[PDB]
């Protein structure tokens, strides 16, 4: 277990609030 | 600052946890509330959480009723949320005034309709990292030149999420667009460390591109954190808010904190928890208190020993309670409430014992688990 690394895959993709009264 | 993302750091909150109980009854939900004020006081731009917000899959009506009322209370105002959404979120409805947007991820205890959808259906609760193969996916949030890629995967069974990193059926999703100035943080709730080789999620495992790891599942609060050299990130278990047994791990201090992200850069405050019962344990070897002779009828001797070991953890827990409110034991300030005190007990070697209520009977109405008060064991 604390040999292996990164295990899975690592990908790639592609006021501030709306209220008043 | 205008470039400084402030998140409130929490986990395992576990609301309606010993609700029945005559003396801890209200712990869970004090607690809880005591979390969402210190965000509010603290002025932060949101609050995330570790999973295990309620202790039931079913929670009472009390329960859930107390968890509404201290979000709609404490999470809902006129402060402006300074957070940019990149790529529904709470804080953007027009009708909800949400001033302190919540996330959280769901652990085991919360288990089609989760009590964390009711939270969300609300408008109180952004329920994210949801585990359906696992996709990873990140919501990215904005403060000045500041870049937040937040992810979570909520619980899976141990040994489940172990073999889909094993047979590399976990996908974690990275945004194209401004590459590395993302800070990412990780929000888990797992097993940190167990017998089993497979019960647990090693470190190694986790992506190296993460900056920050929050680490809910584990109560123990290890608020400083932790550093892993391979993997470069800083792992942080800020532990639960309430005791869900009388463990070693339960006993270290309850925190909250504050996570300050500026740019690729943080500074986390720790903040003790005020509203936390003291609990204090004692970890006892007969055969190493040279007062008592082994080996002859020594009840009287075994006694004496184990009752100034309780006296002496309740003076502790009393000192510990007045150093985390900020005030001393005078007749105009609020007294401590009823600590939990445990004394595990080795009797190998010859000793004579007690029955455990009869002696936890012994401190009635000076305790607040008056039943086990001492556990005695063999080696
Ligand atoms: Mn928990
Ligand atoms: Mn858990």
């Amino acid at each position: 277990n604390r040999r292996l690394r990164n295990l899975g895959s690592v990908e790639y993709i592609r006021n501030f609030k709306k209220f008043q009264k | 600052n205008e470039n400084t993302i402030r998140i409130l750091i929490s986990s395992d909150p576990h609301v309606g946890y010993g609700e029945k109980d005559p003396v801890r009854g209200n712990d869970s939900f004090v607690s809880f509330n005591e979390i969402l004020e210190i965000a509010r006081e603290r002025d932060v731009d949101m609050i995330l959480l570790g999973g295990d917000i309620f202790h039931d899959n079913k929670p009472s009506r009390k329960a859930l009723y107390q968890a509404l009322r201290s979000l709609r209370l404490n999470c809902l105002g006129d402060k402006p949320c300074e957070l940019e959404l990149l790529s529904n979120i709470n804080y953007l409805d027009p009708n909800i005034n949400v001033a302190i947007p919540v996330f959280s991820i769901h652990g085991n205890h919360d288990d089609r309709y989760s009590a964390l959808d009711i939270l969300q259906v609300t408008g109180l609760v952004n329920y994210f990292g949801r585990v359906p193969n696992i996709v990873v996916s990140p919501i990215l949030l904005q403060k000045g030149f500041t870049k937040l890629a937040l992810y979570g995967i909520s619980n899976v069974r141990d040994e489940r999420l172990y073999h889909s990193f094993r047979e590399n059926k976990v996908k974690f999703l990275r945004p194209d667009l401004y590459r590395d100035e993302w800070f990412n943080l990780l929000t888990v709730h797992q097993n940190h460390s167990a017998h089993t080789p497979t019960s647990y999620l090693p470190e190694s495992f986790i992506q190296d591109f993460y900056d920050f790891v929050l680490w809910g599942h584990e109560h123990e609060c290890l608020i400083d954190g932790s550093y892993n050299p391979t993997q470069k990130f800083t792992v942080v278990q800020p532990g639960s808010t309430i005791a869900t047994s009388l463990s070693p791990g339960e006993t270290a201090p309850k925190h909250c904190g504050i996570l300050n992200i500026t740019g690729k850069d943080f500074h986390l405050e720790k903040i003790r928890l005020r509203t936390v019962r003291p609990f204090i344990m004692k970890d006892i070897i007969l055969s190493e208190v040279s007062s008592i002779p082994p080996m002859v009828e020594n009840k009287k001797e075994v006694l004496t020993y184990l009752i100034s070991k309780v006296e002496e953890a309740i003076t502790e827990a009393n000192a510990q309670w007045y150093e985390a409110q900020g005030t001393v034991p005078v007749v105009e300030n609020e007294k401590p409430p009823l600590p939990l005190i445990r004394l595990r007990v080795d009797y190998t070697g010859g000793y004579q014992t007690e029955n455990p209520q009869r002696f936890s009977n012994r401190f009635v109405g000076r305790v607040a688990n008056a039943t086990d008060v001492v556990q005695f064991y063999l080696k």
